[PDB]
């Protein structure tokens, strides 16, 4: 059906692959999505510069990382795929 | 024309000029002249009519 | 490694709106120039003549994450004030999409009926056929052709007849258009369906504008680049030149001249006869002049060709105007003194022939006058600007649904010739993006719309069907929240297209909104100074008394001043009015002159020109002075073609509108 | 002299007959030249067959409506125009379609002669109505690109012959594109992508190596008036 | 030339910018002949500042006068008088155009004439009393030198104008092919050309000077300047153009200047134009230049730059010069010389050292560390701080010149400067993406594209196109007169032969009898109001002749069919070629990039500096703060307020976190609040930070 | 007092708020940009600012 | 059908021009086959050019020389005119030499075993009595438009002064197409291509040469499948 595979776009490119309307969808507002996304980031950042001789506690990337992919991308593509919950204050 | 060694540059032109374009350089010499007081401009003062150019 | 997937804002002063700064994902060149997209010119208002932008780099993750969603270019394509987009095709883009999409009669390769021993000449079976018969000089992307199409959706006609289930890809249906009109719905999305139109501007933004409302952005933002791509290849095979011999004049502008000179010149003899004032000649031969002007621009536009490569750009929508091409091929018409008064002698030549040294004087005294006047007119939008922005700062989204019945009157249609209720013209701006605060009812009480649905096209074309004109929406004027606004109050966001998000600042877009289209506000009181004088709450400068009561008009004449006198319907004390400036006029009342013996109402106006906003709030009360406001700016600022939506001038009145005087502490 | 890196070719499969060739890198200024001489000459240099005219029975003067069918002329001829056929033989060759009572004639009623061959046997042509006949005469012939349809070579000896445009060449559809890549330290080197779409009784492959094959002769027939001029090497 | 002959209405005892409304920046009707209605600045000084016209002349008192030719029964007379704009009011001043006979009487009845308040009108030939001089009365230099000036609107021209004053000298001049006359009198009256001053005979000439003989038996000797920066850094040398055993008269020139070319001013270049759009990249306003143009050096300039360094005499020692420069590597110090300077050839690039600089340091307390380190590899700390002379950030050039005064050796420095060095570095720079080009009809825009040879439309002969501008900038702007122009400029490139066969053609009638045949690459003429006509064009333009195939390339319309680059195949319509004098203008990207990510910040208030030369940051105004809020970005604007401005801690903190890379902290307290917290104080003002609890917070954290 | 002393009029504003000592609250877009806080709107607001993020229990097993 | 292959012809306009004539073809396809020779001859075609030159009392460009008219700018903008045929890989070295009043031109500079100047009368600079000239030029091979090396990548010494270099030897290439070939059908191509040389090289050599590079790139294009 037409109407029903709407959503029926080419690949997206660089900074727009995980669509905005899909992640909007996750979210609650734009503004949600943002602070999600930072928060995220700034938990894998500090999963990468952990000691390792200390105290493991901030979960790494969920999903497989590229090459020299940033922490941010990875934060959307998890938030994409469902693999993270967010409660607003 | 006018200038000596001066490029050929035909010219639409269709009317006769009374008047060449003066020196355009004159609105500062002649001021500066004039305050100095050269020679120059006492005679030009002169011969324009005067009483005692200062 | 460093620069990859790590936007950079954008900016380029001065910044009038948001779209002022935008964020991109930056790509190493070898030049020393920044290299700027093409479709966000119009956002920055930016040209390529010597213009410069600076560029900013976030450097935390919220820093980062706010750059990529909410100031990404690809997602900021509709106007925060408006709604209209602007990353759609323009100038060049333009002409392109025109050049493909037209028609032309008798091309090469046209269709041709079936004859009594021929059968029907110019059909394809497939866009491709057709493309190896255009490269071969057999065809033209301009000719009439009937074509199977089978992966392009029919034009929801065409599939309401032919497939009774719905059309899926493959399914192949024959089309009578040109190939160019193929190009372009290949162009679109799959389920998009054909179109078959000439592509003008207007009918580019409508498509762009549903493609927003009924397809992801992300679509529309690759819709947007695939037909910037198609107008740019297309226009430079568009052979559209400036030549000499392109500039065509009329044959017949000497016949026009010479009658209008002789009336000129019998209008000058009467003068020097005595039979005539100054003003009286110049008055006659500034309406002999206008009338020579008009004749001689309709001659050009009729005389002119429909692909004459000056028209063509004009009438295409990608920039000019009608008048610029009189003023290149025709006449220049009446100019200004420096004082702003027309001269009597007009300029007879145009810019192709060549101005006469005096014609090129007066030429320069009115270029200079508007040169001048521009600077002026931009800082003065910009102190408005500055004034508005720090006004309302307080107004932000701080809940849902506040839960209010009150709301706001607006008007539909007025009266239809005999019952079909002419839509009103000014119902995008007044009636869009709101929600209703009560149920529609019309005779026959029947729910049409219920309470708290997003009013649209479809909403107003089906309350106008069921015969309501009048409909009661939500304001942020009405609205009982504690702390700044709601967003059912406030409604659509006019650049997302939804309700508007819990937490926006919406009175900086709204003052950003007023105070943009302030340096093409031309005055013509006026104008900028009418807006800043209104945003003021000043009295105006040709004050206008308004009736205090109902009831008989009594006139009294004098010299130099009027008198009019109130006389109540019921009885009371009469009221007396003061001295009126000569040089004004009394209000007409319908077919006019309100001499005596009529029955004004408890606010009739009686002169004309503007009454101050104190005395409709005095006397008829705060919903009227609101209507008052908000008639008056939009108003002024309709006089130049500006779309801006009646919420951003509610924004500002209720703002002004906060406090009471206290007399009994 | 010799070029810096030496191009690449590599295939994309999108679609039963489809591809996108890339090429890269290539040397600044040579992808619009590439491109445009291999789309020219893949679409008009590969042989191929295709159907002349066609003649229908009970149909002589006017061409709208065939009895007993509930498709037109021009329908008939649409979907006979999409009919893939390869042959053996250059001159003209008849073809005969017959078809008796009601039922949909699928392409692969028609009788192939010697040496001649279809590749889609399940190509719509029409739908007869009850009770109906269908007897059409197809000629095929040989060649080369796209000719449009040649008028009738008599004055009128015969009178029921239907010229059609002739579909040659066996690629349909080709599209080039200019990209720019980077090496070490140079983003100004081309790469070129080209997109063919062809029939199914060819692959894009075996078009693109006959395409190379013709421009390699044309430019070697350039070539052979000094063939030890100083050129530039390509390599391996 | 034009500096010279301004006009300002600012200064001393003058109008300010601010306080002068919509009154005096207006054309006043009796500026006709004393003050150009064209040539004025477009920005906040519109109409404060002007230019005299050309025949203006200065009464004694002050007052600007102007010539008019007295006529009596309407015979025009041979007698100018100079008038004032209260004489001018008195009297009737007909147009410099109106027909006359041979002896100067009207042949037409209706003449156009000037009344007392401006009043354009049409009275009878008795009326008139005096007349105009020539049509060009009203316009200054510059706006003389624009062809088919009436053709353009007044902003255009305008424009022109002032873009016509920025031209940069091109390391080879080459006058227009369509002129307007002005082009002797100005470069020669400007100055900067050499003229023999008696006739006489040359003598020796040479690069740099020239001797010239006379009949009196006088050797006159001119030196030539070579190579002389400007007050603008561009590159103004002389060049002769006379040889030995030439005989020259006085008042001819000898040497031509820096926008010079056989005494004619030469600003620009000629170039082939196509007006067609190109696949957007000359999209809104933009220019695609042809590769010719950087092989071959058109638009080239030399750029002269100066840096100057003196060594003084301080309170705690004496300042230097010297290759000792304590903490370097050993491959800076290569191109200087024994004294510390760079040699004079040598090329240089970003930081590298000009001057060899050093001052004393005095008694400071070094780091343990760096105690040990030092003590590690012996380097010994000396008392000294480098303060060498490096080239700016974003130079470069080759070194031409080393001028050195010295106190020891009776040079007039100022008081306590001992030792002063100036080198000057010289840079050729050929045109690229950005650079600012514009032609003499209000026509600008910046390089968006430079195409190989090979891309660019090429005429049915071979011939590629050297510029191509789009067609949409034309028509809405109402300057047309540079298609005029380009139309023009093919006939001048073309050569032309008017068939004279079967008598002087109709539209031919009125042209003089040397302009019915030319030769190839011949110049020609158009006066400013009095010039060719559209009728004479388009008969031009049919009557041009053949290239060396004897074949016509451009019809009688102006127009050429051109070939593809790219694709081969011919464009469908023909396209309007032709040649266009082009100028390139002094606004070059190599001037305006800047970036920065860490530099100098300011003393009170501690944010960074700003401009290009003092490696400052962009102003993140309070426009750019509203757009962001409107946005809802709190934290990029928190960010760029706080830690990228004025957080002192912050800044550091960040740059360690980017380097070593952890998150980016929170920012702090923002050093301009504290500021404006002690000012608000020092006017007894007793401003107080309260905590939630009611207590006050000390701001004397450290 | 002090968006008021920013916008126009700073010495009166002071004077006024100096006599009848005015207490600023610090809840506002201009009054946050000048002392360096988050303005109150957008991502600023107390909602937005303290969402807890943690992954789901299925990619924790998972992962 | 068509079993007749194309041909190739040529003819002589002049020392320096050419003309060839190739038919039958396809129709829509000499557009496309002389644009591509054309972009090879204009791009693809190697050559010899100076590449440095140095000047016996000059340390810059930006300087004069003393008895000589033109000063170093300008006769570097003379020596970019010149038109040279090395058949050596590496690089070789030219010496110009004159004395006295003169005009020296392109016929005093005495080139080694191996290197030709093809225009000896092109003016370089011209001499007073006290005016002498001695510069040595390099001259290199290659191909296209390379702009002028730095001394600080060559390690070169301060007397040098790196030139501009053009190595394309192709002035002119046009191309026109008649669509008047007949054998059954009336609608077949003829492409007839002009060019012009810096008389460095034959424009059959050219030709060749780009015939040459063709040939390589689109049987890569075949053979990699
Ligand atoms: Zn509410």
């Amino acid at each position: 059906i037409d109407s029903s595979a709407a959503s029926a776009y080419d690949t997206p490119l660089g900074i727009t692959n995980p669509p905005i309307d899909e992640l909007l969808s996750r979210a609650s507002s734009k503004y949600a999505l943002v602070i999600y996304a930072a928060k995220r980031a700034r938990q894998i950042n500090d999963y990468y510069n952990q000691l390792g001789d200390g105290i493991l506690e901030y979960v790494g990337p969920l999903v497989e990382p590229g090459l020299q992919e940033k922490p941010l991308s990875i934060a959307l593509r998890e938030i994409h795929g469902d693999l993270l919950e967010h409660t607003e204050g | 024309n006018s200038v000596p060694g001066a490029p050929n540059r035909v010219s639409f032109a269709k009317l006769r000029e009374p008047l060449e374009v003066p020196g355009l350089l004159d609105v500062q010499t002649d001021s500066f002249e004039w305050l100095v007081g050269s020679d120059r401009w006492r005679q030009a003062a002169i011969d324009r009519g005067e009483e005692n150019p200062v | 490694e460093v620069i990859a997937e790590h936007p950079v804002l954008l900016n380029r002063a001065p910044t009038l709106h948001r779209l002022g700064i935008q964020a991109f994902e930056p790509q190493l060149v070898e030049g020393k120039a920044i290299q700027l997209h093409p479709l966000v010119c119009e956002a920055f208002n930016a040209d390529f003549d010597g213009d410069q932008m600076a560029v900013h780099l976030p450097l935390s993750a919220e820093a980062q994450a706010e750059a990529r969603i909410l100031m990404l270019s690809s997602n900021n394509i509709l106007s925060p004030a408006s709604g209209k987009p602007l990353a759609m095709p323009r100038l060049d883009m333009v002409t392109g999409l025109y050049y493909l999409t037209t028609l032309v009669e008798g091309a090469t390769g046209e269709y041709q009926a079936a004859t009594k021993d021929a059968p029907e000449q110019g059909v394809y079976s497939s866009p491709a056929e057709a493309i190896m018969a255009m490269d071969r000089g057999a065809l033209s992307v301009r000719a009439k052709i009937k074509v199977r199409l089978t992966e392009l959706r029919p034009p929801t006609d065409l599939e309401a007849q032919l497939f009774e289930n719905g059309w899926k890809p493959g399914d192949a249906w024959t089309a009578e258009t040109t190939l160019g009109r193929v190009m372009f719905n290949e162009l679109l999305p799959k389920s998009y369906p054909f179109v078959n139109e000439q592509m003008h501007k207007k009918v580019q933004a409508r498509i762009i504008n549903d493609l927003a409302e009924r397809f992801p952005m992300i679509v529309v933002a690759q819709t947007v680049d695939k037909l910037k791509d198609a107008g740019f290849y297309w226009a430079t095979r568009s052979g559209v030149t400036v030549s000499m011999a392109d500039v065509l004049v009329p044959p017949q502008k000497q016949e026009i001249l010479e009658r209008h000179e002789a009336e000129a010149d019998a209008i000058e003899r009467k003068y020097q006869r005595g039979a005539l004032n100054h003003t009286e000649r110049n008055e006659s031969l500034v309406k002999i002049w206008q009338d020579a002007t008009e004749e001689v621009g309709k001659a050009l536009e009729e005389f002119y060709p429909a692909d004459n490569p000056i028209i063509t750009i004009v009438k295409s929508g990608a920039t000019g105007n009608l008048t610029q091409t009189r003023t290149l091929a025709g006449m220049k018409g009446l100019v200004t003194n420096p004082k702003g008064e027309f001269i009597p002698r007009p300029i007879k030549s145009s810019f192709r022939e060549g101005l006469t040294v005096l014609e090129y004087f007066i030429n320069t005294h009115g270029a200079r006058k508007g040169l001048a006047d521009t600077a002026l007119r931009t800082a003065d939008s910009g102190y408005l600007t500055r004034r508005l922005v720090d006004v309302s700062q307080d107004v932000i989204v701080r809940e849902h649904d506040c839960e209010t019945e009150r709301g706001i009157n607006v008007t539909l249609a007025e009266r239809g010739p005999d019952g079909t209720l002419i839509r009103d013209a000014h119902v995008e701006t007044s009636a869009f993006a709101r929600t209703l605060a009560t149920d529609a009812v019309d005779a026959n009480g029947n729910v049409i719309i219920e309470r708290g649905h997003d009013l649209g096209d479809p909403a107003i074309d089906a309350l106008l069907a069921a015969g309501i004109t009048t409909v009661k929406v939500r304001s942020v004027l009405t609205c009982t929240s504690a702390t700044g606004v709601c967003a059912m109050c406030y409604g659509r966001s006019m650049a997302t297209g939804k309700l508007v998000d819990i937490g926006e600042a919406v009175g900086i877009v709204a003052a950003q909104s007023i105070g943009e289209p302030g340096t093409q506000l031309t005055m013509r009181v006026g104008g900028l100074p009418r807006v800043q004088e209104l945003f003021e709450a000043r009295v105006p400068r040709n004050k206008a008394p308004i009736a205090d009561v109902a009831g008989r008009v009594r006139l009294e004449e004098s010299d130099k001043f009027f008198k009019i006198t109130i006389v109540p319907d019921d009885g009371g004390e009469e009221v007396v009015y003061d001295k009126l400036s000569k040089r004004q006029r009394l209000r007409v009342i319908t077919h006019g002159v309100l001499s005596d013996g009529d029955h004004v109402e408890v606010g009739d106006q009686l002169m004309e020109g503007a009454a101050d906003p104190h005395e409709v709030l005095r006397v008829q009360g705060p919903r009227e002075v609101q209507i008052h406001l908000v008639k008056e700016v939009q108003e002024v600022y309709r006089a130049q073609g500006v779309s801006i939506h009646d919420k951003h001038i509610e924004v500002i009145v209720r703002q002004m509108l906060r406090r009471v005087t206290i007399i009994d502490s | 002299m010799l070029i810096s890196q030496r191009p690449t070719l590599s295939e994309e499969t999108v679609a039963e007959n489809r591809s996108r060739f890339v090429i890269e890198p290539l040397e600044p200024g040579f992808g619009y030249t590439l491109g445009n001489s291999l789309r020219r000459t893949l679409l008009s240099s590969i042989p191929g067959a295709a159907v002349t005219s066609i003649r229908i029975d009970g149909v002589l003067h006017e061409f709208t409506t065939v009895p007993g069918v509930k498709e037109d002329v021009t329908d008939i001829i649409l979907n006979l125009k999409g009919l893939v056929v390869s042959s053996d033989d250059d001159e003209p060759v008849t073809m005969y379609l017959r078809k008796q009572g009601p039922g949909v004639v699928t392409a692969g009623d028609i009788v192939p002669p010697a040496g001649v061959t279809v590749h889609n046997p399940d190509m719509h042509i029409a739908t007869l109505n009850d009770k109906g006949k269908l007897e059409v005469e197809l000629v095929v012939e040989r060649g080369r690109g796209y000719v449009p349809a040649v008028q009738n070579k008599a004055s009128g000896a015969e009178i029921g012959r239907i010229p059609v445009d002739s579909i040659y060449s066996p690629v349909l559809k080709v599209t080039y594109k200019v990209e720019a890549t980077r090496v070490e330290q140079r983003t100004d080197f081309d790469k070129l992508i080209i997109d063919v779409e062809t029939k199914n009784s060819i692959s894009p492959r075996d078009a693109l190596a006959s395409a190379g094959g013709t421009l390699v002769e044309l430019f070697g027939l350039a070539r052979e008036l000094n063939a030890d001029s100083e050129h530039i090497e390509i390599g391996p | 030339l034009t500096h010279k002959r301004r006009l300002s209405a600012l200064g001393p005892g003058g109008l300010s910018r601010e306080r002068a409304g919509l009154e005096v920046r207006d054309v006043h009707p009796s500026h006709y002949g004393r003050m150009c209605p064209i040539e004025t600045p477009e920005g906040p000084n519109i109409g404060l500042i002007g230019s005299l016209s050309v025949y203006a002349r200065v009464n004694p008192f002050g007052f600007i006068e102007t010539p008019y030719r007295k006529v009596e029964n309407g015979v025009v007379t041979d007698q100018i008088d100079y008038l004032t704009a209260d004489e001018e009011d008195r009297h009737v001043v007909a147009q410099a155009n109106s027909p006359t006979d041979e002896n100067g009487r009207f042949t037409e009845d209706r003449v156009m004439v000037r009344k007392k308040g401006g009043e354009v009108e049409f009275v009878s030939a008795d009326q008139v009393d005096y007349m105009d001089v020539s049509p060009r009365q009203m316009v200054s230099v510059a706006t003389a030198m624009i062809p088919f000036l009436e053709h353009d609107d007044a902003n255009r021209a305008l424009m022109g104008a002032n873009m016509q004053r920025q031209a940069v000298p091109l390391v080879r001049s080459e006058a227009p092919l369509v002129g307007t006359g002005m082009e002797l009198r100005a470069a020669i009256d400007a100055g900067d050309v050499v003229v023999a001053d008696k006739t006489g005979v040359i003598e020796e000439v040479s690069a740099d000077y020239i001797t010239v003989m006379a009949d009196d038996g006088t050797r006159q000797s001119y030196r030539l300047r070579k190579f002389a920066r400007s007050n603008h850094g561009t590159c103004a040398n002389q060049r002769p153009i006379v040889d030995a055993g030439q005989r020259v008269e006085a008042g001819q020139v000898i040497a031509d200047g820096p926008c010079t070319q056989n005494g004619e001013m030469a600003l620009g270049k000629n170039l082939l134009v196509a007006i067609m759009p190109w696949e957007g990249h000359n999209y809104e306003d933009a220019i695609i230049l042809s590769n010719r143009l950087v092989e071959e050096d058109v638009l080239t300039s030399i750029h002269i730059e100066e840096h100057e360094i003196d060594a003084r005499d301080t309170k705690l020692g004496a300042e230097e010069i010297t290759r000792d420069i304590p903490n370097v590597s050993d491959e800076v110090l290569a191109d200087l010389d024994e004294r510390g300077i760079v040699r004079i050839g040598a090329e240089v690039r970003d930081g590298d050292i000009l001057v060899g600089k050093v001052t004393p340091k005095g008694e400071t307390e070094l780091t343990p560390e760096e105690r040990l380190l030092r003590a590690i590899f012996g380097e010994k700390a000396r008392e000294v701080r480098d303060t060498s002379l490096k080239v700016p950030h974003g130079e470069s050039g080759k070194v031409i010149g080393i001028r050195v005064f010295s106190r020891e050796d009776d040079d007039e420095l100022p008081a306590g400067v001992n030792e002063l060095v100036r080198v000057y570095v010289a840079q050729k720079r050929k045109i690229s993406d950005g650079d600012k080009l514009a032609g003499r009809h209000g026509n600008k825009g910046v390089i968006g594209k430079i195409l190989p040879v090979e891309d660019m439309p090429f005429l049915p002969d071979g011939t590629p196109v050297d510029i191509i501008l789009n067609t949409h900038g034309v028509p809405r702007r109402m300057n047309i007169g540079q298609i005029l122009e380009t139309h023009l400029g093919w006939v001048a490139k073309a050569g032309w032969n008017i068939d004279v066969a079967a008598g002087v053609p109709d539209w031919a009638s009125k042209l003089p009898e040397e302009l019915y045949s030319a030769p190839a690459d011949s110049t020609v003429a158009t006066p400013v109001f009095d010039g060719a006509q559209e009728g004479e064009l388009a008969g031009l333009l049919g009557s041009t002749l053949p290239n060396r195939d004897g074949e016509v390339m451009v019809d009688a319309d102006g127009k050429s069919t051109l070939f593809d680059g790219r694709s081969g195949e011919p464009f469908p319509y023909p396209v309007t070629v032709g040649y266009m004098y082009i100028l390139k203008l002094h606004h070059l990207v190599d001037d305006k990039i800047h970036a920065r990510s860490t530099g100098p910040y300011s003393m009170i208030t501690q944010q960074p500096l700003g401009g290009k030369a003092q490696f400052g940051g962009q102003r993140f105004g309070e426009m750019e703060c509203w757009a962001m809020q409107a946005y809802g970005a709190a934290y990029t604007l928190q960010e760029l307020l706080t830690i990228k401005s004025d957080d002192t801690v912050g800044r550091v903190k960040v740059y360690e976190a980017i380097v070593k890379g952890e998150n980016i902290p929170e920012p702090g307290i923002p050093e301009s609040f504290k500021v404006l917290l002690k000012e608000l104080q020092s006017l007894c003002l007793n401003v107080e930070v309260l905590s939630s609890d009611g207590a006050a917070i000390e701001m004397r954290d450290g | 007092w002090l968006s008021a002393a920013s916008f126009q009029e700073t010495t009166r504003v002071l004077t006024d708020a100096a006599i009848n000592c005015r207490s600023d609250k610090l809840n506002g877009l201009k009054e946050n940009v000048i002392i360096g806080k988050l303005i109150p709107a957008g991502t600023g607001i107390s909602r937005y600012r303290n969402i807890q993020v943690q992954p789901t229990e299925e990619a924790r097993a998972a992962a």
